């Protein structure tokens, strides 16, 4: 039994990593701007 | 005949109160210009100087 193996997306989020997620934290996401 | 102390400092009208600056302390003191961003909330008011 190994801990790190090949396998496809599993029922849950973690597999599979979305590159997507750029663009929405580079313009629409204010920061507390540094209360 | 009685003065206790005299002095000299920023005239308190050609820096009038009003459109610019404020002098009640000896330095001339303004608002806003460069506010530490990321600090509590009793602070920046040094950075006023």
């Amino acid at each position: 039994k190994p801990i790190i193996e090949r396998q496809g997306e599993t029922v849950d989020g973690l597999t599979i990593i979305d590159t997507s997620i750029v663009w929405p934290i580079l313009c629409q996401c204010t920061y507390p701007l540094v209360e | 005949y009685g003065a206790a102390v005299v002095n000299i400092d920023l005239n308190r009208d050609f820096f009038d109160t009003a459109t610019g600056i404020d002098l009640t302390k000896g330095i001339p003191l303004v608002q806003d210009l460069l506010v530490p961003i990321g600090v509590t909330a009793g602070a920046e008011q040094s950075a006023e100087y």
